[PDB]
RNA sequence: GGGCUAGGACGCUAAGCCGCCCGGUGGAUGGCUCGGCUCGGGGCGCCGACGAAGGGCGUGGCAAGCUGCGAUAAGCCCCGGCGAGGCGCAGGCAGCCGUCGAACCGGGGAUUCCCGAAUGGGACCUCCCGCGGCUUAUGCCGCACUCCGGGGUUUAUCCCCGGAGGGGGAACGCGGGGAAUUGAAACAUCUUAGUACCCGCAGGAAAAGAAAGCAAAAGCGAUGCCGUGAGUAGGGGCGACCGAAAACGGCAGAGGGCAAACUGAACCCCGGGCCGACGAGGUUCGGGGGAUGUGGGGUUGUAGGGCCCCCGUAUGAGACCCUCGCGGGUGAAGCCGAAGUCCGCUGGAACGCGGCGCCGGAGAGGGUGAUAGCCCCGUAGGCGUAAGCCCGCAGGGUCUCGGGGGACCCUGAGUACCGUCGGUUGGAUAUCCGGCGGGAAGCUGGGAGGCAUCGGCUCCCAACCCUAAAUACGUCCCGAGACCGAUAGCGAACUAGUACCGUGAGGGAAAGCUGAAAAGCACCCCGGGAGGGGGGUGAAAAGAGCCUGAAACCGGGCGGCG
RNA sequence: GGUUGCACCGUCCGUCUUGAAACACGGGGCAGGGAGUUCGCGGCCGUGGCGAGGUUAAGGGGGUUAAGCCCCGUAGCCGCA
RNA sequence: CAGUUCGCUCCCGUGACCCCGGGCUAGGGGUGAAAGGCCAAUCGAGGCCGGAGAUAGCUGGUUCCCGCCGAAUCAUCCCG
RNA sequence: CGGCCGCCGAGACCCCGGCGCACGGACCGAUUGGUCCGUGAUCGGGUAGGCGGGCGUGCCGGUGGCGUAGAAGCCGGGCCGUAAGGUCCGGUGGAGCCGCCGGUAUCGCGGAUCCUGCCGGGAGUAGCAGCGUAGUCGGGUGAGAAUCCCGACCGCCGGAGGGGCCAGGGUUCCACGGCAAUGGUCGUCAGCCGUGGGUUAGUCGGUCCUAACCCCGCCCGUAACUCGGCGCGGGGGAAAG
């Protein structure tokens, strides 16, 4: 319905095409590392994250139930 | 070897590669007794590979 | 494609780009979109979208909506049907019509009802299409006209598939496509007494 | 609602590619109306031993004997459907059997004769 | 206007600039599409020492390629099918063949070089050789690598008869060997990943498969596969990531054989005959295999397994296999199949327009001089047969069962399990598999229920074997398209895996369009002229890579400037 | 409308860049080809059905030339503390 | 002329010499009177194919128009 | 330098008319959108970026049109649109093609030392010279002769610019007929093009032997092999021994 090219345009001929400086569009570096990468990083990477409460801390602590011990109730 | 390529090249004169008894391509190296293409002399089998080479001609043929 | 064309890099030191060609000829390669013979950029995949859900509740309401449009005069003239039997929107006829399954017999009856005139419209050609794509198929074909709903005599009438632009159905197979193709409802219908009764029972 | 090739390209392939024998069914031509009713045979595969009238093209109502029927070209040569050739001779004008109607037959062969009479009508 | 002087004049301004027009060049654009691509439905679902796949060389009237064949050489023969022209792509010239029925299509048969797993030995696609059969000789026919099975004999292990193996295959499948770039913004564990790549091997499907299972403890009674569980449990610098199953709903459905107990040659293979429709089956006669055990019984669970009894008690009744007449359907891809080629008009030609008229259990799609329901292939409908397949109808042959009484049958070994090192996995103490060391039990027993051990409780029998079907693929056929359309789509619409490159492994293009008909340029003028110009076609910006015929750019001309 | 004379103003284009007429980088000219795409998952938005529930997936019946749509399956997911 | 050539000059020129044909050794390997030289116009680790569309915070490019609003080039943290 | 007066001199500011935006009011529609009026002095530059409306391309469906009395396409002109782009005429061309509405994408090109294809300037320039610097007159032939042939005359070469051969090439050999192309220029010549033809072996060599060395079976290794070294047994290895 919006033609992406219609916005991209041949239009905007921004050519940057909603990316900014030409240098920016590239590899993993813009992203800050792949994926979830950088959450863990002590070092600057992503710390804070595109999570609202930011990132919650790492060490899932606490233990597991066997599935069997869980009666379901309703 | 490097440059002076004209000065060098009097061999090739001697041949080490032919029309093969098995495949018919240009690789039955008379010296080894091995066909580079087909693998005749070396193997009972035809040379064929994942990359391939042999396969590619065959698909191309299809 | 693009694995049958190997691709090798032609270096620097010669005042051209570092963009790959092929060994021996300097031609078309792979891992290019700028080149002749190169990959297209974002080729069509078999994983491409091909379904759009629409709820069972939603579809039936859509069906209802297209049949209702027929009762209206304004939609009916826009749709292009030209009717000589105006107070009879849509027209219901006695149960005997369904059993007829011969082209000559179903023809005669339409002329007498005044609804043969609509088929005359459907004869006019509306699919010798513009564009090269015609070659592959879907050219030299007719156009749409009345829809006939029956209750019985199988799932189609064996003489009414003949007539131009006429599409046959039963109430146990009726879909939006037949009732209002290209999203243009108000397509005249000719009903069978048992079909109207079974549709009364609207279910889903 | 029909079984069909709705591929025009595939349909072409079948016509060009076809066996020499199957081609006989394409070289058939409609019978002049009286004969067509009488035998009750709509069409029959044309011969050189028959008489024919050329019914479409510049020649219309013109008549002649079929000299050759050539299956690979898909055209036949009729007497009096001619061109004048630039040295000084009158040569046949190839035309398709679809343009043509076979006014009289000729039966001096059993294979042809057996069909026309029996299963065809 | 004449003469004289002076000012300013455009008149013939090279070189050169711009705009248009004409011609040329070039091959864009549109339209054209005997090609692809992906999907779906089926088919194909293997072949080979009875010499394959792959390759080489010949083979045509003229043959350079492609295609096909093989010295009987674009083919030979039979039968059936279509049946009246053909002589592959390939329109030439010439000649030929075919009703004692071609071309063509199907089925079967003949010939099928040399190399090749290439098997007698070696080779640079050739050559040599040891036997034996046979014709007087040349000619010609059969043979000798390596297993198993059986003989022969100086038992030289030396040779003979029988059966096999190897190699290929479009992907898929099963079992082995096994990375790194990368990710973790570094990087070693981790990740990529059991991926890429490599070895062995099988089929048309594989494998798995009738619980030493499962474990909502409740409820189930083979196994694949799909959805889902679930991005869940779980693993992990506990970082990045990694990552099930049980179960459910479905699909398709199928259960069987040994070892042993107890029997112990009752047996199998080979050849010959009789009896029998020369078949199934049964009988007999000569060898070979076989107690280191052929064969009978039996198999999760034990039935007393042995020996007993009591009653139905081989009473009774299938169930399975073979033959042969008949009938039925499928199947040589072949047949049959409705209805305008009417009038007036345009045109080179109507498949157009206008006017009239027609068929339909049937207005799909090509084609034809253009745009055709009614011109031609065809269509809804029904039908055909040799081989081959399936079924019933006449016979022959084979062939089943059920309880309690004592030790219940003994009931699978380097296995189960333990300990030590890996590999791997999600597998956690609680994966799976190997290796190294140790090592059970006699159903009076063993294993399993996600740590160890002991008790209860519930389930189930590993260490022996096989398994249809449902599920993978795209070589091939058909059908399909919100796909592409010749600088695009397959490497490749064609002379393609060609030309060509590279020692080799390997790499690899470009190249589509006459016209109604070839009428493919006669005749006439000119020209050294195979070159080129005028006249000759409905129309030659239709005149020979010939539909259209752009831009860059090049000549000339027009306007303007100069 | 073409072209040209005259008046006036004007140091390409694109990109790099704080600053490009540049003695920064790229381009002979023209034609064609040429770059925000697909799946999964999450967070948003608009719009539509249904309603404390809501939706089917897998599937096979059915219909069709085929197929879509139709009606049937409700496993599971999420919501309802 | 030549992707390593030409002429003059110059070194060796019975030798640890030159040369032909056959044959051997293959990529972290060979070979080296040892220069990181050489192993087929490619060598401080050959070439071919595959992984592979590696990945790069880095250079270049990213194509229709119009209307409306219209920046920051700062801060904290970060093998930054 | 300290005063002063009149003027000149922006797109600013004033002023007429128009246009868009924002907001209010009304109306219109089947959705999006549109129209009419009013208010704005305090609305109108613009890169990154955000949003919003339109345009165009290919194909699909419905709908509704066009075409040999001339489609698309091509070239120049006319008209409309802020514009992206639409539309009409003339020439050319000689079969297909629009509009609307709903969809969809291998959807719009000025750059990428872009990729491919075609083309101009450079140029009628450089090269066609450098090494031991070679031709020339009559005559023959032919459409065309500096470079084809015959004679004469003048030279180079002298272990080679000559003779015989191995490898290697593969018909280049030889005859006849030619010159479009090829030959560092012409060409009647040729190694090109067309068409025919030619390599004959007891006594030459191959073939035999065996070398350095190689392969095969077997034995063995390896997870295994188209892999690997030994030991046996056989077979192969010099067109300059």
């Amino acid at each position: 319905m919006i033609r992406r090219r219609k916005k991209v345009r041949k239009l905007r001929g921004s050519h940057t095409h909603g990316w900014g400086c030409k240098k920016k569009h590239r590899g993993g570096g813009s992203k800050g590392g792949r994926g979830m990468a950088g959450t863990g990083k002590r070092n600057k990477s992503k710390w804070t994250w595109t999570i609202k409460y930011a990132p919650d801390h790492l060490g899932k602590r606490g233990f597991s139930r066997p599935p069997e011990v869980q009666r379901e109730v309703r | 070897m490097g440059s002076g390529t004209a000065t060098f090249g009097k061999r090739n004169s001697t041949p080490t590669h032919i029309r093969c008894r098995r495949c018919g391509r240009v690789s039955y190296n008379v010296k080894k007794g091995y066909c580079a293409a087909c693998g005749f002399g070396r193997s009972r089998r035809l040379r064929k590979y994942r990359w391939s080479k042999k396969w590619k001609k065959k698909k191309n043929a299809h | 494609a693009g694995k049958r064309r190997v691709t090798e890099n032609i270096g620097k030191g010669h005042s051209m780009a570092r963009v790959e060609r092929l060994k021996t000829p300097p031609r078309y390669a792979a891992f290019v979109p700028f080149a002749r013979g190169g990959r297209r950029t974002h080729p069509p995949k078999v994983e491409k979208i091909i379904w759009e859900d629409i709820n069972k509740k939603e579809k039936r309401l859509a069906l209802m909506s297209a049949i209702a449009a027929t009762a209206n005069y304004d939609l009916v003239r826009a749709r292009g049907h030209i009717i000589d039997n105006v107070p009879q929107l849509p027209l219901i006829v006695v149960d005997d019509l369904q059993k007829v399954q011969k082209t000559r017999e179903t023809r005669e009856i339409f002329k007498k009802l005044g609804i043969w005139d609509d088929i005359v419209r459907a004869k006019e050609k509306s699919g010798v299409r513009a564009g090269k794509g015609k070659m592959r198929g879907r050219r030299y074909k007719k156009a749409k006209g009345p829809l006939i709903v029956v209750g019985k005599n199988e799932g189609i009438v064996l003489g009414a598939r003949n007539h131009p632009g006429v599409d046959v159905v039963v109430v146990d197979n009726l879909g939006v496509e037949h009732l209002a193709p290209g999203t243009h409802p108000g397509r005249l219908t000719v009903w069978t007494v048992s079909a109207i009764e079974r549709l009364r029972e609207l279910y889903g | 609602m029909k079984i069909s090739s709705k591929q025009p390209r595939k349909q072409r392939k079948f016509l060009y590619n076809a066996p020499l024998h199957v081609r006989q069914k394409l070289m058939s031509a409609p019978l002049s109306r009286e004969l067509r009713e009488k035998y009750k045979v709509r069409n029959l595969p044309v011969r050189v031993g028959d008489k024919v009238r050329i019914m479409r093209g510049d020649y219309k109502g013109h008549e002649g004997k079929v000299v050759e029927v050539d299956l690979k070209r898909y055209r036949i040569y009729v007497e009096g459907a001619t061109l004048r050739k630039t040295n000084g001779t009158e040569v046949f004008y190839p035309i398709h059997p679809s343009n043509v109607m076979i006014i009289e037959l000729n039966l001096e062969d059993e294979k042809r004769k057996k069909i026309i009479e029996r299963r065809a009508g």
